[PDB]
Order: structure tokens, then C-alpha cells, then sequence
């Protein structure tokens, strides 16, 4: 096709229906269905589909145990046809790696895979199913991407990384690709002190990626990336309303230029939809673990540091284990204004379920509606006891 | 109304294991945090960890994460607590409590038992 | 990590006076302070649960304030049953502390 | 392609040939084949396949037990190639829910997925692999729709829901949409005191459905909708030649405008083709379960309440579990008529054969010949006994 | 498309990033994969896949057993998606036959498959999908072709195949075909007295071929055949650095005429690309059997008989079993010059692994960055006790 | 000729469970509906449930839908029948019969046995 | 430092099958090619074959092939050798070796041990 761009502004976000469900480990208990995590939906102009790193195993099979680890060179960023589970029998393998991210630029589409030692990780950058540039270590510490997909702008694709201390400062760099090749990189700025995995969308030719400072802050970083002048600034979410998992219990003032002090070295990747008084958060039920999962409208919720949930919706259980959460919106589907989405990782076994040797997931990703519809929850639905 | 009904009074040598209990009542186990204390004399009270009734979901004060091991019996509505290689230091008054926001983590300890005394 | 400090170990006053145990925290806890009474027979009682919020059959002559780091029980007219040792307690974060507490 | 229009009438029914049977539960002794119900078939100007709701589990998977469970977050509208088993590594999820409809308007394709808690349902409505447009439930009581195809005239598809009670009157509506959009939406009208999965089928610019009166009605209630005028009516068929289950046994004289007495609440899905002398009444043997099932001629039967069969034609036997039955036809095939066509669902376990956990079914969908052709029973095949 | 040509030369080799490996026998502990053993690389204009000899069984079935034994009437070429399992359910067959190569010639794609009884063996070839010409053996004695894949210039695919003694002088042929049709063929010439598997790749108008010296030689001879004047010439890698498996321990000044003495009638099947100082030679790390395996870069390798490495990168470590090792390149990807690239053969099983009857590979394939990236070693990862 | 040879009286107190026998002959046990009903003293004739050998289906007139349980033994051709947790307004002559119509619902009950006194 | 522990001698008759030890000591025994030779008054030292512990590889002096097989205890860091159908010819001090590279083929045998006498 041709470049896209992000043209059109964000739909007034009334409700969220569902879009799709893997299932993947009930389905998994009678199938060939490949360990996996860190997923994601991402779509082509022509279909959207789901993404996570395998484990190169089966979940019923021998080597499923010990997949409580991130990384091995037994990892594969592999994509399937929406809501089916990765089979084994129906994934394409996109890259190599323990971590990844990707995207349509509107005429084709790259995919990221990091992989190796932690102190010599490289990332290999493919262009239309052809490695085309290669990117080594520069802090010599886990060099690791988004877990989520890009934006792009008119063929460009800003990505972020990160290399160093996850628990302290480490040097993230914010790339800026173009068919393959970087353009420009350059260090993070702004008022964010750390920042992983992040969540990223388009609108309005300008990409917003809500993160997740893992150090100290229990609120959230925010990056706005200007794809055509190629840069980007970056903040915290000033709702009192945190959103990082293990997070302090919500206090009444937030903190917009600071991480929010109460727990450090931990939390999990989240999304959020900043657009004014069309803002939505997401976050686990629990402040404790991954269990869980909402959605709240925080108007201005950016901006105002005194800014409370003023609608919701619940998607998981307190009682139902949760995850990694990220956004996605179909940027070639027919409208006036992108329709914001996301999925919600569902873990189970290891740590939570130690009654299994193995950790894997389940999809469950949801889209807005304009209309206030009824909601309901999303578990992965597995009984754990089937397992044993 | 809510009681819990702790174990009684414990006496044992150092590298044992003392296993705790806390009976609920007057309310759905199910639906709150059971929290575990540790009111040590010259040590205050400590927070050792929570159990969570509805799905197993566990956390402990970091100090405590290697001694004690929270479970529970969902069908005697019962939780209990499980120390491990005692010594003198762990010598005290056991109490549980339950969570003031049932499953969430605020509103107090609205509920505790009468404690549990081990002594080594 | 949050420290609760609760100042004055010990405290003495007769019968219908009015008195302040005063509890200041390590770092701004945000009203999310705790007060528990436990009688000389051991048994603890939620007094006031988030820093003013009185708990189910509290004695109306407890009164609780404070904000940011310092907080404060207040018991109103005292009467025998108030001779225990209150401690404060912290919810806003993980790991929930205590205050050394106060015997009065 | 160019919006398909209903130009032509029915072909002569003279008999009906084979056109498909899946063998799902027989291949699903030794298959990774998925528990499914309510199916149906559909085309596209390309292909006609198979549909169904499933459960997110194997057959010989643990989660097969439950699976007489009708609504779950479990469930997705699902499709696969004509006459092959629902198996989990060709299966396309059209959308996710407990009750669905789809059918192609002759340039692409509109799927409904309803979903949800029973007093807060949803209707999502797909279009070329999208969501476009939101349904909240309407009078919070089961939102459901056809179970069925749909039938477009012109970009215009017509689609009948219902929300309320099963054991009384609800709120029917007949929505009229384009291009994933409604057009305008109607209160069901005419003299069908209650309506519930409909098997619609459209010759020479109208659509008919032959639905199902779950409330007092044993001779089933008909909906004529003119997608071009957009207005429907609705009346009950008139023959003495009674078509639920339970139903009463056949009387002399049947009624037209008004439920036929003597089994109330209860029924099952059921579709016809009124083509005055041209009409066939498809129904259970049995007056009592889901087993067995026939054609039967039974000229003007929808205008003459004492029409009777004038020739049969047997397609499971009394001995056989039958179910749910739609109809169908591919619109984009070659002829100067429409050739009619439908399918059986033949369910297997619960609560018939309860030496097993699990409920699921088979499909045997017919097409009409204007030959007089031989019979032969067209069982599901499955010996119960092996699953044990 | 049209006659590809073999226009860039290679890109500077700096370093090695992974492209694909498919973690077969893990996967295959739980999963429907087929036993198979020489695989290779081979790319189409429109994507690259795995080549393998499959074994006509899965690991995890009983006809495993016996799978070390290399020609039976149940071996056949397949191929399959790059970076999967080979997979019942998604392989093509390529052709039947227990020696084979591949290559597309940028219209469409050539494949030959020998088989049969170990004096009366044929070579089929293939062209598009359909037989075209027939070579029966000349010196009635195992006649094999490359177990790798071909390289073509303007419609001109030369392969080479022997026939003869492996433990002695047999007779090797260079056919030159074009769309199905041999143009000619002749003896091979130069100073390699034995050839055998060939990994060929072509630069600049001309193709090379590092093979295995099986009777003498420990070191690789070599083969440059000119696809347009049709006309090769062959001689041995002049550096005293050793390719071949079992091989002396390096000696500190090589033969290039000659058959570098030590160990006989044995060896496997290697690669390496001679580009000047662009040169890197890939072996195992143990001279003793096919386990580890490295890369090393031995400038001017082929003509300076004192060439020792200036860099290296390991590949499979000591400890793991690696095989034999191939080249290919992306013919048509998007650049100024070839990525060089290579898989290995990573055996499990039989004859190392005597606790199971089977004899299977993984494969693992590397291509060259300009970049100096950081190593990582990519081991098979199964646990041979998983399959007792 | 056709035969339903049903079984002995029953004599039992309150709470315990019977189980009736109806011995088919005349005919082919598979093809026909075993009706059975149950004539009791001040209830007249009522119909209790169907169970038809070919397929195993049945289905209870709602009101001894909890009390009878249809089942049969094709090898013997006996169909069977149980009625749990006995009272003495249970107690009455059982009945079995034959359809007019085979394994359709109609041609009434053609073949009767001779009853099965169930007294509590 | 590094030692290597062999078994003591052996006395036996033909056709049956002697297996010697070799236990490791002052090194990673699994970063080491552990060889085996032959000292037999009449024909020299003869290298029978090598056992590698990291990965259980092993090869054999073709000569050896039959007689000698090759194994070893990880758990206990002893190599072992097991010569079958003994006959005198096969009477001898059977060395083992450390690899002088390690694991790999070169660097002389850097440690061995005191032998190990077979008599037939
Ligand atoms: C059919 O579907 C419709 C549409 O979905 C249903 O209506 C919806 O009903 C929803 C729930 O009843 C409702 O969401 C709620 O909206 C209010 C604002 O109007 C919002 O405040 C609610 O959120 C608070 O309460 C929930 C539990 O109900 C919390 O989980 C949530 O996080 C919010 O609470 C926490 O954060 C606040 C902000 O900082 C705190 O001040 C508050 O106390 C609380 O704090 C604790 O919890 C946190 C973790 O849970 C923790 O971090 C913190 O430190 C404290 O421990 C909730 O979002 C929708 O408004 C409504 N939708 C519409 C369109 O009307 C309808 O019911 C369904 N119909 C039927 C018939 O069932
Ligand atoms: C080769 O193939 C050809 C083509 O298929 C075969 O010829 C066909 O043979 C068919 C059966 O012999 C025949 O169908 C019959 O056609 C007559 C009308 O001509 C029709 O009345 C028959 O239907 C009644 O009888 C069947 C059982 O045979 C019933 O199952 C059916 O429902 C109809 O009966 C019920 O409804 C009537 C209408 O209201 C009632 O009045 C009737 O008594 C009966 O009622 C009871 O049953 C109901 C449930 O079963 C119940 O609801 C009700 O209350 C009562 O309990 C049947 O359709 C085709 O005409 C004929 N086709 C052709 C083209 O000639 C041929 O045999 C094959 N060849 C060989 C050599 O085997
Ligand atoms: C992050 O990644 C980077 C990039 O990968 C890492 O840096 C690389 O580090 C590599 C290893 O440290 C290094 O490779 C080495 O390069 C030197 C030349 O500069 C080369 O000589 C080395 O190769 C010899 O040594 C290895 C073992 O280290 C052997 O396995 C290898 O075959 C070579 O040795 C054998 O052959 C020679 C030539 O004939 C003999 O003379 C030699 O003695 C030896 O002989 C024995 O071994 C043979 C079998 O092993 C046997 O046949 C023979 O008979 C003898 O028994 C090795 O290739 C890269 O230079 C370097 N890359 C870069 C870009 O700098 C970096 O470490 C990683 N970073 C961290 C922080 O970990
Ligand atoms: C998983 O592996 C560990 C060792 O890596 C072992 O202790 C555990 O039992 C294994 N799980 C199973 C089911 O074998
Ligand atoms: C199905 O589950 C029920 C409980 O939900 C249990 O009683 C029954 O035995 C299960 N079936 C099997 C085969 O376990
Ligand atoms: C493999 O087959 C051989 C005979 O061909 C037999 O000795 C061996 O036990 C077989 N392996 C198994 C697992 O049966
Ligand atoms: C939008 O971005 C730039 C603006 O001039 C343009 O060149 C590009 O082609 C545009 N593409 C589309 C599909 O609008
Ligand atoms: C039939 O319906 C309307 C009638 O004018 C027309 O516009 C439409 O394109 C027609 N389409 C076809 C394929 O006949
Ligand atoms: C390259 O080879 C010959 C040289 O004249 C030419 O005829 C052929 O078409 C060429 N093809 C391409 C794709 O360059
Ligand atoms: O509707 C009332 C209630 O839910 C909604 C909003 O008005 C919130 O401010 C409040 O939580
Ligand atoms: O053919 C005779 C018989 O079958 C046919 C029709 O004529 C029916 O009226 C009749 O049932
Ligand atoms: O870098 C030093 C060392 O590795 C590199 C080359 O210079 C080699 O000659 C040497 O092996
Ligand atoms: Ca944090
Ligand atoms: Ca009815
Ligand atoms: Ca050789």
C-alpha cells in the first residue's frame, strides 16, 4: 500500500466491548499449544493478529517446565490469527528473541527481536520478513523493547529501548527507524527517570507511550514522540488514581514531574489512553500482585494531579490472575476517529500456581464503543487441577 | 458477629517447625485478606504476610519471608501459619487479623485473634 | 520502611481528662493511618481505621486527626477501660507498620 | 464484488442430496476437534462453510465437562471449511459471544457476536473482519439472535433479535443493517405472540423466517421481511402439520393466526420453505426429545390450515439424536433458481446420553434436487461407549 | 519473476546474527514433528524456508526407531515455513529420495531427489512443481547431490553430484541444467581427488563450492564454477586452519593441492565464504565428532597456506552436539550486496545419545551483520531424558 | 402374543427405594414405548414416565419427576423401574404398558401388565 | 592438586570382564578428556580411548573397539573402564590420563594415575 498516517484523532471512549480471546491454555490442556508471554494484538492493513514470545514448548509438554524464565535461546516472537491459540501448528515465527515489538508502516511491516547473553544482547531489525539492520548492546545489561507493537507516521517508526539497571538508571534511547534503517536515536529526555515496556498509540500524527518506570515511580512515564520532527519529551501521569503493580494505595495529590514513592524495583507494563477528557487508565485490582483488571476514566487524568476515576469498567476479577497490559488500535480499519484497544495478559501456574512447573498466558483484548455497554469479566477460564 | 479462633499456646526447641491456626467466622473467608502478626516483646508488632482465601494469593513482610509459610483450608474456613527452624527470637504472641476492605488492602485489621504464643 | 514514630512511650492523666497520643510517620502516608487499643488482657480493637474514620462500636469520645505525617488519637473523657497501649498503624504501602504504641 | 440482490425464485423440490456432514464427533474420539452447538452453514460468493458456537475445549478435553452449558466467556462464533471437523488448527473465530448470526451481503461479510452477563448483554456487530457497531441489551434478558444466516438484499441485511423472557413475551426487534450499520430497527409485528431463532432464507427481493414461538405456540411463527421497503409482518404457518419440540400430536384443522396449544415453554430451532405447493416443513420424529428428522411436502402449508404431506423424504431416524435445524442457500452459484439447502444439528451427550460430561454436536446439511433421488439416514456416527 | 543474477558481491562479514531455528526436537517431545536429518536454507523471491530429509515417522512414534539408517524407501525432501517445526501438518514434500538439493532460479524452483537400491540409483529432477529429467547412476554406487542448495545465474543452475566410492576415487560430476534440462555436465577437474557434499554460493557471476574431502583430505576442496562459460576448476583451502570432521590438530602450514593427511575415509559436510580477507571458515570444535561448533575468520584462508584466525564467534558450544553445516544467501532480498548466512545441523539421538532409538536434527541458522555484535551459543535444548 | 409380566408385591417402610420389573415378550422390546403408570386408590390412574429401548430416552410426567427413574435391560428385555425415598402415598398397583404406536406417542397404551403393589 | 585415583589389581580367568575406577580429584572432572592406556610388557603404552564427562562423548583406539567400553559417574567424579572376555593377552597396568587442553585433543596427559595390574 502506502505509508499511513496517523490522520484521524481518538473516538469519544463510552464503554469497551470485546474484541478477542485466545483461551490458549484451556485449549491448551488437550492441544498442542506453545508457552507463552509478553503478548500483544497488532494489526496489517489487511488483519490484526496476536503476538507473544514461545518458549519453544508445548504447555502439556516435558520442557514446559522451567518456562518461568525470561530468556533463553529457545524464545521466538511468533504471531497468529486473532483469537486462536498459538499452535504449534498454525504460528509464523517473526524473529528470534527474549524480547520484541512490531509494526505495519502501512505498506509493510517490521518486527524487532532482541536475544542473547545479558551482557552482549543484540537486536536484529527485520523489514518485511528480511533482517535488515542490527543494533548491539550499549550499556551491557539486558537490552530490551517495548513487549508491545510501534507507531508509525508517514513510513516512520519511533522505538524505545532501554539498557542498564532495571532497578536504577539505565540509558533508554528512543530510535527512530525507517524501512528498516535507523534515521536518528536519541537519549530519553524529559522528567521520566526510568522507563520500561512500553505501551505505545498514534493520533494525530503525534505517538504517546504511557511506560513503566520500574525504580521508583508507582505512577506512570509518559513519552510523546513527534514522528515527523523526530522528538519526544517525557512526564508522569499526575492522577492521584496510580496504576503500577506492586503500587502504594491511591493517596489524594499526585505527583506529575516525580516517580510516586511507596514501592520500588518492581511493577508491570500498562497502557493508558490520554486524551483529555477522553482519558482512560488501566490497572490490576490488586496493589499487591497481578491480579485483576480495570479500566477507569480519569479525565485530564495527565494533567491534573487531583484527577478521579469518574466512570469504569472491570475486565478481570480481583480473584482472577491478570498481567502485562498493553494498546493497539486498527489504523486501517474504515472511520472518522481510531477506536483505542487493548489486551490484558492472563498468567498461570508459576508463582502464583506452584502446583505447575509452568508459566504461560491467555489473551483477552477489548475495544472502545461510543455506546455504554454492559459489562462482564474475562478470565483465562482454566481449572489449574486439570493440569496436575 | 466475626471471631477468630486461634491455636493455643506452643513450647519447642530451636530448629522445629510450630504450625499456627486461625478459625473464621461470622463471616465469608473468602471474600478478605487474612493478615498474620507478630507482637514481639522488644520488637513490637511486625507484619509478617497476607493470604488471600479467595484465590491463594500471598505476600509477606519481607523479614518474615523465609520463616513463616501462609496457607489455608477453605473448606474448614481456616487459616493457618507455619514457622520454620524456630529459635528463641521467635519467641511471641501470633495474631491474625482480617482486612478492614475485605479484599483490598486498606480499612485497618477490623478483626484480630487473641494471638497464639510460641514459645522456644 | 515507612516508620511509624508514636511519641511518648508512657502515659499518665485522671480520670475524664482528655488526652493526645501522637503518631508521625517516616514519610507522607496520606491519611491512611491507623489506631488499635489492646486492653491488658491482650485482645486488640480497631479504634479508628484512615486517620479520623471511627471504627464499628468505638467509644464516640475518640476522636482521630492528623494529615500528611502527623496524626493524632484523641480520647476525649477518659474513663478505666482507656487504660491500654494504642498503637498507630500505616496502610498507605507495603509492608503495613506499626507505632511503637503507647501505654497510658 | 457488487451487493448481492435476491433475483430469483426457488428451484422445484423434488428430493434433497447430500451437500455436507462433518463426522465431528467421531474424528473428535482420536482429534483435536472442538466441543461446539448451534451450528449452521453459510456461503460467501467463494465458499459456503460451517458455523458454530464453541466452547473453548476439546471433546476429550478436560473442559468438555460443563459444556451443556449454553453462555460463557468461553464461547466464539467459529468457522471452518465445508465438511471438516471444527478442529482447533483450522478454525476461524469470527467474533466472541453466546449467540451469533453472519452472513455475506456479496461484497463482504457481516458476523454478530452477542456476549455477556444475562441482564447486560451485547450485540457487536463484525463487518469485513471489524467491529463497527455496538447493541446494549435492550430489556436485560438474554439478548439473543438467529443462531442463523442472515439474508441481504441490495447491502441491506436484515436481522431479528430478541430480549426477554424465553417463557413470555419479549422484546423482538428487526434491525436492518449496511455495511455494519443500522439503517432503522422495528418492534415485531404481525400476529407472532413470541419469536426466537429464526432460519431466514430470501427468493425474489423478501426474506421469510420461519422462527420459533417458545412461549405457547407449537406450529411455528413466520416473519416476511421486505428488505427493500424495509417493513415486515409476522403470522403462524398454518398447517394441521405441527413442526416443534415437544409439540402436541399432529390435530385435523391447525391455526393461523395463533399459538397451537399444548406444550408451553419449550421448543427448538426450526426453518421451512413456503413456496406454496412448493413448501417442505422440516421437524423431530419424535413429539417428545430431540431425535429423528424429516421433510415433509406439505403443500400451501403456510396458507392452508389443513395442508398435509403429499411426499416425505426421512434424514435421521427416530433412534437418532437431531437438534437445531437452519436453512441456507448459495446465493452466488450458478442457475436460473435458488437451489434451497439445511443442516441438522446432531448432538451427542448431555443430556440424552449422560455417560458423559460434555454436549456437542455434529452437522448433515441438504440441498434440493429436482430429480426425485433415493434416501438414506444421515446419522452423527459417534459409538458413546469409546469416550468412555 | 525473471532469470536471477548473481550481480552483488558480499557484504563485510563482521560479526553473526541469528535468522531462524525451529527448536524441532523440544517442540518434538509433545508434538506431531517428523523425524529428519540434512537439512539446509533455501530461499525464493518471496521467501526463504527449511529443507530437510524426512524420515516418513515422528520422534515420538515407533517407526523412530531405526531412523539412523540413512536411505529407505520412506525418506522424501520436505520443507516447511522458516524458523517452525517440520510438522505432519505443514510440510511440503518436496520430491521422494534419500539425497537431494534445491534452489529457486528467480522464475521458479528446481529440486532433485535421488533414491533407490545402492547400485541402481536415480536422480529425479524437478522443475516447478512437476518431473522434467531423469540421471541414473553412472558408477553404480550411491550417487548423491549436494544435501544443500544450489546456486543459479541467468537461468543456469549448476549442481554436483557424485557417484563411487566414498572410501575411495568415485566419479564426480558437475551438471549444469537450465528450466528442468541438463546443458551439459563434466568430470570434475582440478586437484580434488574426492568431492562430496557441496555447499555452493554465488557473487558476482560465479559460484563456489567448499565440500568434504571424504578419503584423504582434511582439509576442504574446493570448487568455482563459472555459470556462464560453464566451466569449474577445483583445489583445496590453502589455510592450515581445518575444516573437516574427524581432522588432525592444526598444523601450522597448509597444502592447497593436496589432501591434508591425518584421518580417513570420514568427514562431514561444511561451508565457508572465500572473499579475500572477507574469509570465514565455520567447523566443531572437537576434531574427534560433530559437536560445537565456531566461526572463525581466517583471512585470505583459501590461498595463504599460513592464514590463521583474526576473529572469531563461537556458534554451539563443545558440549552440544552440532552436525553437518550449510550456506545460503537471500538472493533477493533488498541491499547492496550478500549477507552471507548458514544453518547447522544439530543432531539428537543416535549415535551419541544411545538411550533412544532415533536420530533427528534441529536447525539453526546465522547470517552476517557489518556490525560487531555480541555471541550468544544456540544448542539444540532438548533433554534426551524427556523422551525415556 | 404380546406379555408384560411385571414383578411381586413390595412391602417397605418410609424413605427407602423399590425397583419394579416389567418382562417384555410378544414382541420386539426395542421398537415400542414402555409407558408405566401408577393407579393409586384416591388418584385414579396417572401416567409417571416413558422409556423407550431403542435409544434409551425418557421422559417423567413432571409431578414423579424426583420420585421414579426409567431404565431396561435390552438383553433380558425388561424395562425397570425405581422409585426412591418411599412414603405410604407411593403406595399403590404399578402399571406397564405397551404404545399403540410403537416408538410414536400415540395408538394408546395397547399392552398392560398386570400391576405391582407397592405397599407403605 | 590434581590426583587420580585408580582401582587396585585384578586376578581372573578368560572370557570374563574386569571393570576398573578412576576417581578424580583437584579439578573440574568435567572439563577434562579423560584418556585410558594400555601398558602391556611386550607391546608398550597403547591409548585405548578417550571419555569426555561434560557431554559423555567418547572414542576408541579402533584397536580396543570391542574389548574396552567406556563410562563414568559424574556424581562421583570417577571415570570407569570395563574389559570383556578377559584373556592373558590382555593382562596389563591400565592407566587413565588428563587431557593437558582440556576438552581438547592436545596438551599431552598432563595427570595420570598409579595404574591398575589385570592378570589373567
Ligand atoms: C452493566 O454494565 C454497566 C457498564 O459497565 C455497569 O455500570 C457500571 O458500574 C461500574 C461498577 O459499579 C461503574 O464503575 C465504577 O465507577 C465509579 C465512578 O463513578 C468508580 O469510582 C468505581 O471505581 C472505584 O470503585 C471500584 C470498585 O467498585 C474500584 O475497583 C475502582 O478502582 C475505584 O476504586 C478505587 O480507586 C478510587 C480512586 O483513586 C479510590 O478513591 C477508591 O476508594 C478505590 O480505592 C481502593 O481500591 C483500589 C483498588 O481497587 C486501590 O488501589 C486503592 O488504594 C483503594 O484500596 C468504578 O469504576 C461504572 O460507572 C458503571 N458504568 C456506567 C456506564 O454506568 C452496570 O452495573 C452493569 N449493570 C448491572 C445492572 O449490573
Ligand atoms: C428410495 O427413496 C425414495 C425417496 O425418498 C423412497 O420413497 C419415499 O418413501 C417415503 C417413506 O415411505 C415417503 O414419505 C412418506 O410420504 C407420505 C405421503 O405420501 C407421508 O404421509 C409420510 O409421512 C407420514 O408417515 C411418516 C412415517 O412413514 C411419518 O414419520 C410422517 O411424519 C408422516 O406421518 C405423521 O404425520 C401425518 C401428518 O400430520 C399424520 O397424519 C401421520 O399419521 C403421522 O403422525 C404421527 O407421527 C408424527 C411423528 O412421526 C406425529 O407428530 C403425529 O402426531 C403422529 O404421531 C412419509 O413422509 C415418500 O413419499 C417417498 N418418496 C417418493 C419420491 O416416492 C423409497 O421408499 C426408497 N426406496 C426404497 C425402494 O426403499
Ligand atoms: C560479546 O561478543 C563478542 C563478539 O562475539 C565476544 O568477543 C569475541 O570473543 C571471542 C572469544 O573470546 C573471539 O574469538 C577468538 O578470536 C581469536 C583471534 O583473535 C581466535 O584465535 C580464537 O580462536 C581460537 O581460540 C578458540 C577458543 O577461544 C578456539 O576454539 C578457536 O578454534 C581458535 O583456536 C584453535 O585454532 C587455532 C588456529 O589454528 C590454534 O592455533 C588454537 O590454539 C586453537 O587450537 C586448538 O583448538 C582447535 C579446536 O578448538 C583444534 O582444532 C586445534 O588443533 C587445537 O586443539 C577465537 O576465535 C572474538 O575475537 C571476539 N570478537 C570480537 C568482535 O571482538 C565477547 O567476548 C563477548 N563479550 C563478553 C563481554 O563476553
Ligand atoms: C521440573 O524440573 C525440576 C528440575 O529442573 C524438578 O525438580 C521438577 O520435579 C520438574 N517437574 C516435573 C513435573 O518433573
Ligand atoms: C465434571 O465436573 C463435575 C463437577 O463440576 C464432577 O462431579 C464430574 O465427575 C466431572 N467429570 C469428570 C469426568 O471428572
Ligand atoms: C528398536 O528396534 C530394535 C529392533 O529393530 C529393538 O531391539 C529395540 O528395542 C527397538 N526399540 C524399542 C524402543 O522398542
Ligand atoms: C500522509 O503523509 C505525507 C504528508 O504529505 C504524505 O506524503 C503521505 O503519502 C501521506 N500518505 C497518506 C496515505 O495519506
Ligand atoms: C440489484 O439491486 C439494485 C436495483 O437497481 C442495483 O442497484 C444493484 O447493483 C443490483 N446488483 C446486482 C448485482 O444486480
Ligand atoms: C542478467 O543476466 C543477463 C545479462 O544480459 C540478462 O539477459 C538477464 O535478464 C539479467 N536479468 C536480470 C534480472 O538482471
Ligand atoms: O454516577 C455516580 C458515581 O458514578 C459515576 C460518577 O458521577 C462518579 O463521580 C460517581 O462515582
Ligand atoms: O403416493 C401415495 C401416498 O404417498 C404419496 C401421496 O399421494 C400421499 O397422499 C400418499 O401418502
Ligand atoms: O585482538 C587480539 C586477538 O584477538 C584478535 C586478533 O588480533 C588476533 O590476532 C588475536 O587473537
Ligand atoms: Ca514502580
Ligand atoms: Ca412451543
Ligand atoms: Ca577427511
Amino acid at each position: 500500500r502506502d505509508f499511513n498516517n496517523l490522520t484521524k484523532g481518538l473516538c469519544t471512549i463510552n464503554s469497551w466491548h470485546i474484541y478477542g480471546k485466545d483461551n490458549a491454555v484451556r485449549i491448551g490442556e488437550d492441544s498442542d499449544v506453545l508457552v507463552t508471554r509478553e503478548p500483544y494484538v497488532s494489526c496489517d492493513p489487511d488483519e490484526c493478529r496476536f503476538y507473544a514470545l514461545s518458549q519453544g514448548t508445548t504447555i502439556r509438554g516435558k520442557h514446559s517446565n522451567g518456562t518461568i524464565h525470561d530468556r533463553s535461546q529457545y524464545r521466538a516472537l511468533i504471531s497468529w490469527p486473532l483469537s486462536s491459540p498459538p499452535t504449534v501448528y498454525n504460528s509464523r515465527v517473526e524473529c528470534i528473541g527474549w524480547s520484541s515489538t512490531s509494526c505495519h508502516d502501512g505498506k509493510t511491516r517490521m518486527s524487532i527481536c532482541i536475544s542473547g547473553p545479558n551482557n552482549n544482547a543484540s537486536a536484529v531489525i527485520w523489514y518485511n520478513r528480511r533482517p535488515v539492520t542490527e543494533i548491539n548492546t550499549w550499556a551491557r545489561n539486558i537490552l530490551r523493547t517495548q513487549e508491545s507493537e510501534c507507531v508509525c507516521h508517514n513510513g516512520v517508526c519511533p522505538v524505545v529501548f532501554t539498557d542498564g539497571s532495571a532497578t536504577g538508571p539505565a540509558e533508554t534511547r528512543i530510535y527512530y527507524f525507517k524501512e528498516g534503517k535507523i534515521l536518528k536515536w536519541e537519549p530519553l529526555a524529559g522528567t521520566a527517570k526510568h522507563i520500561e515496556e512500553c505501551s505505545c498509540y498514534g493520533e494525530r500524527a503525534e505517538i504517546t507511550c504511557t511506560c513503566r518506570d520500574n525504580w521508583q515511580g508507582s505512577n506512570r512515564p509518559v513519552i510523546r514522540i513527534d514522528p515527523v520532527a523526530m522528538t519526544h519529551t517525557s512526564q508522569y501521569i499526575c492522577s492521584p488514581v496510580l496504576t503500577d503493580n506492586p503500587r502504594p494505595n491511591d493517596p489524594t495529590v499526585g505527583k506529575c514531574n516525580d516517580p510516586y514513592p511507596g514501592n520500588n524495583n518492581n511493577g508491570v507494563k500498562g497502557f493508558s489512553y490520554l486524551d483529555g477528557v477522553n482519558t482512560w487508565l488501566g490497572r490490576t485490582i490488586s496493589i499487591a500482585s497481578r491480579s485483576g483488571y480495570e479500566m477507569l476514566k480519569v479525565p485530564n487524568a495527565l494533567t491534573d494531579d487531583k484527577s478521579k476515576p469518574t466512570q469504569g469498567q472491570t475486565i478481570v476479577l480481583n480473584t482472577d490472575w491478570s498481567g502485562y497490559s498493553g494498546s493497539f488500535m486498527d489504523y486501517w480499519a474504515e472511520g472518522e476517529c481510531y477506536r483505542a484497544c487493548f489486551y490484558v495478559e492472563l498468567i498461570r501456574g508459576r508463582p502464583k500456581e506452584d502446583k505447575v512447573w509452568w508459566t504461560s498466558n491467555s489473551i483477552v483484548s477489548m475495544c472502545s464503543s461510543t455506546e455504554f455497554l454492559g459489562q462482564w469479566d474475562w478470565p483465562d477460564g482454566a481449572k489449574i487441577e486439570y493440569f496436575l | 458477629q466475626v471471631q477468630l479462633q486461634q491455636s493455643g499456646a506452643e513450647l519447642v526447641k530451636p530448629g522445629a517447625s510450630v504450625r499456627m491456626s486461625c478459625k473464621a467466622s461470622g463471616y465469608t473467608f473468602t471474600n478478605y485478606n487474612m493478615y498474620w502478626v507478630k507482637q514481639s516483646p522488644g520488637q513490637g508488632l511486625e507484619w509478617i504476610g497476607i493470604f488471600y482465601p479467595g484465590n491463594g494469593d500471598t505476600s509477606y513482610n519481607q523479614k518474615f519471608k523465609d520463616k513463616a509459610t501462609l496457607t489455608a483450608d477453605k473448606s474448614s474456613n481456616t487459616a493457618y501459619m507455619q514457622l520454620s527452624s524456630l529459635t528463641s527470637e521467635d519467641s511471641a504472641v501470633y495474631y491474625c487479623a482480617r482486612s478492614g476492605g475485605s479484599y483490598r488492602y486498606d480499612g485497618g485489621f477490623d478483626y484480630w485473634g487473641q494471638g497464639t504464643t510460641v514459645t522456644v | 520502611d515507612i516508620e511509624l514514630t508514636q511519641t511518648t512511650s508512657s502515659l499518665s492523666a485522671s480520670l475524664g481528662d482528655r488526652v493526645t497520643i501522637s503518631c508521625r510517620a517516616s514519610q507522607d502516608i496520606s491519611n491512611y493511618l491507623n489506631w488499635y487499643q489492646q486492653n491488658p488482657d491482650g485482645t486488640v480493637k480497631l479504634l479508628i481505621y484512615y486517620t479520623s474514620n471511627l471504627h464499628s462500636e468505638v467509644p464516640s469520645r475518640f476522636s482521630g486527626s492528623g494529615s500528611g505525617t502527623d496524626y493524632s488519637l484523641t480520647i476525649s473523657n477518659l474513663e478505666q477501660e482507656d487504660i491500654a497501649t494504642y498503637f498507630c498503624q500505616q496502610d498507605f504501602t507495603l509492608p503495613f507498620t506499626f507505632g511503637g504504641g503507647t501505654a497510658a
